[PDB]
């Protein structure tokens, strides 16, 4: 987990809404680079989010 | 090392006590080889229960007791439940009062039953439908203990599925007899297929009330769980034709069978426990009483049982005290009022079904219907295209209709299994718009008789062939 | 028309002054027909003679309910099961004094036992109330792995969920462990600031122990405490600022007893006007049936409602305990109990009292705390 | 269809016609002495609603 420097389109819009409200936010890169939907593992009968 | 069973008048005495004793005498060598102490008492009273235990525990100090009944009593387990806790002495539910698992043990017990478990019930029940193709649910409860879990496990079962079954909201009945506000809760009752969690006595009035509205048509079908069809010989002549209960029975284990399975369970269990340990278990000095401090220096037999093997199957157990595998045997009621097995739960947790779809009449009111019609369709031409169902949890795509083939074994066996496929195509669309326009459940039938067929022989074959048949 | 009812009693002076309540209750209002005869037993330790004794004494005197009392010792448990258990095979009514364990609610496994006290779930009322009352929203619960706690805590869930409301968060406590830091550490992790705690006495003095030493006694956080996690060492340990709840007229053995057997001389009065009645056999050895007037029994004592007596109402809930008990809030000032409020059927009745809060604090606190820390 | 009452004083026929009885508006060409056992039968149904 070493640390990055991630820059781009949204950062301006996380910028603006942290001056206009109070906001002390930390971002995270997702390990599977997913976006995350319904998958099935071991005991098939699971609905869970990835 | 010591081990007692006790059976009520069930048959012959001597027979069966040299039957017990051969048992365990046949494999299985062990340095202390388990004896059995067989006695036949008619009689099921807490005073002769302790002098039993009293007797036994004089006799050898008898580590562990198997405990047989014959009649019909739930206040037989729960009283014996203390009994076990108190003694130190682990025991075993064989068929009789015992058989059914209810009541919810103490930790510090020692009791494990052969019963089932209501979620295993729930589950098994849910597998059925699915079989079935029976998305629509209908929950009719009444209030009694432990059904609100029950209630919730499911539904946290049933939503937590890919299938994507109705989700319809339980109609629970306010009080028993209610003349009147069972009408007004008779709007929300608008289903096909309802499921029923209520008692044996109520169960009657449940079903002359739905009589009385006419829940026993062909379309309509009823799930009822093993409490409420606990005797099989007594059959109220209320109980519509075609209903599913799933419960388990002598036929197919008998008495010798899960005392055999008993004695393995405990043989391993003893073998384990003088791989681990190397103590003798031993009873209190007192059967029964409270005058010294409660203590157990030597460790329960509760981790020893996790992991068994006899006879080359598992019959292990879980924390709560429920089998792995149970036999949780399916009984669908005959035409003539009788019960009989339409498959079997032990195999592996999975399901199975003898392919016998039709089986309901309507037997309290008489009204003919003929509403389930048969459809042939082929499989060569574009417009209708079969697929094989998907082992990915599912059956299949929820864009098509069920449909059966007959696959003949081999070259010369002729016989065809009822395999469960999906078919889909333009044929499959214009029966889904039949269906939905004249509102008439249709069903699906594959050609195998070789070709569309033509006249040879003044016969005609193939699909032709069966119609005109 | 001549029945005999036995009894379970501590003591000996106990004894005769329930037969003669007794007594005194066929000679009251309710007179003028054939009396009944009195019985009573003490709670022997000896668990087969007691039985043996019970079945000679009891069953063969034709007797339709059965007395049971607290314990005379209340460090030792002597749980009422084997009597329940024996009493379950004619489907004999019981009628528990004090016993509070939400084990003997269910049905299920005591088919006949009913008691004039609610359990510990029936506080879930008090804390809805309390929630309502005070505009909490966001809570956490602490509940132990045990069949009391989850009882409670799917009370509390079935109570909530129809506001839309869930709690933050619901942790767990083993019966033993004193290891709690790595749960009391996730808990403060969080928005919520209010503790609800319902355990043994030994979890509750060490996780009260835990959390003083992790500043969680400090200002903006409030505590709910259960009924029996109060007294015991919770009192030594336990500095000002903590809520509690306590009920009138918990502990009154003759009260309820007169309650008790005045609500059962009623209910078999108005009862003896059946066709039949099932009579027991002479002896507990060599019969096995089962009583046609049990769930007669049941129906009359869940559909008699009792106004007169010693408590303002006397009615059966389903499960069969006591309905609209009389709940009194308890609270900590200066080490020394102090009431703020009395809720009978669990409504607004506060008091003038000010209600002191942990770290001095005057007012009402919120449990809003979002710290704008958004991963 | 036209739900067409076999006979007057039925307590149980009455039941088992309820099946053919599904709709929003009724038509009831009656009289009115068994007008009143009939909106009986209905508001036990429960067809008083909006
Ligand atoms: C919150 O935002 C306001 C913006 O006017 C600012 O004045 C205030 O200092 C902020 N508070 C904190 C704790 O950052
Ligand atoms: C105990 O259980 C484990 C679980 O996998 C198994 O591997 C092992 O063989 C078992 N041992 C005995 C003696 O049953
Ligand atoms: C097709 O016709 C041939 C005659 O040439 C006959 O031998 C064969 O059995 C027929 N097949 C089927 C499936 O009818
Ligand atoms: C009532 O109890 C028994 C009869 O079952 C008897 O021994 C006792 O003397 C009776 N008491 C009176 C006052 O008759
Ligand atoms: C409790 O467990 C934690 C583990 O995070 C450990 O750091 C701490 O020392 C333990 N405390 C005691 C009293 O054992
Ligand atoms: C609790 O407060 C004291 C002083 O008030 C401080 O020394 C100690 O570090 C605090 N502990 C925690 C866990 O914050
Ligand atoms: C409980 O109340 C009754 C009547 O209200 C009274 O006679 C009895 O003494 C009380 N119990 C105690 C322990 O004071
Ligand atoms: C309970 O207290 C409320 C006050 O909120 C009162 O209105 C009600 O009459 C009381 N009921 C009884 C039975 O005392």
């Amino acid at each position: 987990t070493v640390p990055q420097c991630c820059y781009g389109f949204c950062i301006d819009l996380l910028i603006k809404l942290a001056r206009t409200m109070n906001f002390t936010y930390e971002v995270h890169l997702v390990a599977d680079g997913k976006f995350g939907t319904q998958e099935r593992v071991n005991n098939s009968n699971k609905k869970e989010w990835n | 090392l010591n081990i007692a069973v006790m059976l009520g008048h069930s048959h012959d005495v001597t027979e069966r006590e040299l039957r017990t004793l051969w048992g365990p005498e046949q494999a299985a060598g062990l340095p202390l080889d388990v004896n059995v102490v067989a006695l036949l008492m008619n009689r099921t009273d807490p005073k002769s229960l302790i002098t039993h235990v009293c007797d036994l525990m004089s006799g050898a100090r008898i580590h562990g007791l198997v405990f047989g009944d014959d009649t019909d009593q739930e206040a037989v387990a729960q009283m014996l439940d203390f009994i076990s806790s108190h003694t130190f002495v682990p025991i075993l539910g064989i068929h009789g009062g015992a058989s059914m698992i209810m009541a919810d043990k103490d930790p510090t017990s020692t009791f494990f039953q052969f019963g089932a478990s209501i979620q295993q019930q729930a589950t098994v029940m849910l597998k059925i439908m699915q079989d079935y193709d029976w998305h629509v649910f209908s929950l009719v409860t009444t209030i009694f203990p432990g059904y609100r879990e029950f209630i919730s496990f499911v539904k946290t079962t049933v939503d937590n599925s890919f299938v994507g079954w109705d989700m319809q909201n339980v109609i629970t009945l306010d009080t028993s007899f209610e003349d009147a506000k069972t009408q007004v809760q008779l709007k929300k009752i608008h289903s096909s297929v309802i499921l029923l969690y209520c008692s044996k006595d109520e169960a009657v009035l449940i079903l002359s009330e739905a009589r009385s509205l006419g829940l026993t048509g062909y379309d309509f079908f009823w799930i009822v769980p093993s409490l409420v069809s606990g005797n099989t010989e007594l059959i109220p002549k209320e109980f519509p034709s075609g209903l599913i209960s799933v419960s388990y029975d002598d036929w197919d284990y008998s008495l010798e069978a899960r005392v055999r399975d008993g004695i393995g369970i405990l043989t391993t269990a003893a073998s384990s426990m003088l791989e681990k340990f190397s103590y003798i278990p031993e009873a209190k000095a007192s059967c029964y009483g409270q005058m010294e401090r409660p203590e157990v220096p030597m460790h329960t037999l509760h981790p020893f049982m996790v992991n068994v093997t006899w006879d080359g199957k598992d019959l292990s157990f879980t924390e709560e005290g429920y089998q792995v595998h149970p036999r949780l045997v399916v009984i669908v009621l005959n035409k003539d009022r009788e019960w009989e097995k339409v498959g079997k739960w032990e195999n592996h947790t999975l399901s199975l079904r003898h392919a016998v779809w039709p089986r309901y009449k309507s037997f309290s009111d008489c009204e003919p219907d003929d509403n389930h019609l048969s459809i042939v369709t082929l499989e060569e031409a574009p417009f209708v295209i079969v697929e094989d169902i998907d082992p990915l949890t599912e059956t299949c795509v929820r864009n098509t209709v069920p449909c059966r083939k007959f696959v003949k074994i081999n070259n010369s066996t002729n016989e065809g299994m009822n395999v469960k496929k999906c078919c889909k195509g333009f044929c499959i669309d214009i029966l889904k718009k039949l269906s939905r326009t004249v509102k008439f459940t249709y069903d699906l039938y594959l050609v195998t008789n070789g070709k569309h067929g033509k006249k040879v022989n003044n016969v005609w074959n193939g699909m032709i062939g069966e119609v005109v048949y | 028309k001549i029945v005999n009812i036995g009894a379970v009693l501590s003591t000996r002076k106990h004894e005769q002054m329930f037969r003669e309540a007794v007594n005194q209750a066929n000679k009251r209002h309710g007179s003028w027909k054939i009396q009944l005869n009195a019985t009573s037993v003490t709670h022997k330790p000896n668990a087969i003679q007691m039985a043996l004794s019970v079945c000679e004494d009891l069953i063969s005197s034709q007797v339709y309910a059965i007395l049971v009392s607290h314990p005379p010792t209340p460090n030792d448990h002597f749980t009422p099961t084997p009597v329940s258990y024996t009493a379950g095979f004619y489907r004999i009514p019981v009628l528990g004094l004090t016993t509070r364990m939400s084990i003997y609610s269910d049905k299920s496994i005591h088919l006949s036992f009913l008691r004039t006290v609610p359990p510990y779930s029936h506080q879930s009322s008090v804390w809805f109330e309390m929630m309502r009352v005070y505009s909490w929203n966001h809570i956490i619960l602490l509940v132990s792995d045990d069949h009391e706690g989850r009882a409670a805590q799917k009370r509390l869930e079935t109570l909530l969920e129809e506001r839309e409301s869930k709690a933050e968060k619901v942790l767990q406590f083993d019966p033993g462990t004193k290891n709690v830091t790595a749960l009391l550490m996730e808990a403060k992790e969080l928005e919520a600031r209010v503790i609800i705690l319902s355990a043994s006495e030994d979890d509750a003095a060490t996780v009260y122990r835990a959390a003083a030493m992790l500043n969680m006694t400090g200002s903006g956080y409030v505590w709910l405490v259960g009924e029996r996690e109060i007294s015991g060492n919770a009192l030594r340990y336990a500095p000002d600022g903590i809520l509690g709840l306590q009920l009138i007229n918990g502990k009154n053995e003759s009260a309820h007893i007169s309650d008790a057997v005045g609500v059962v001389a009623q209910a078999v009065h108005e009862l003896l006007e059946k066709e039949n009645i099932t009579d027991p056999p002479r002896g507990c050895v060599g019969n096995t049936n089962i009583w046609k007037t049990g769930p007669l029994f049941k129906r009359v004592l869940m559909s008699s409602k009792y106004a007169d007596g010693v408590t303002g109402r006397v009615e059966f809930n389903e499960d069969g305990d006591r309905k609209f008990a009389n709940y009194s809030i308890m609270n900590l000032q200066n080490r020394k109990l102090v009431q703020v409020g009395i809720y009978n059927g669990t409504h607004v009745i506060p008091n003038d009292r000010k209600i002191i809060w942990p770290g001095g604090e005057t007012e009402k606190p919120r449990g809003y705390q979002m710290s704008t820390r958004l991963k």
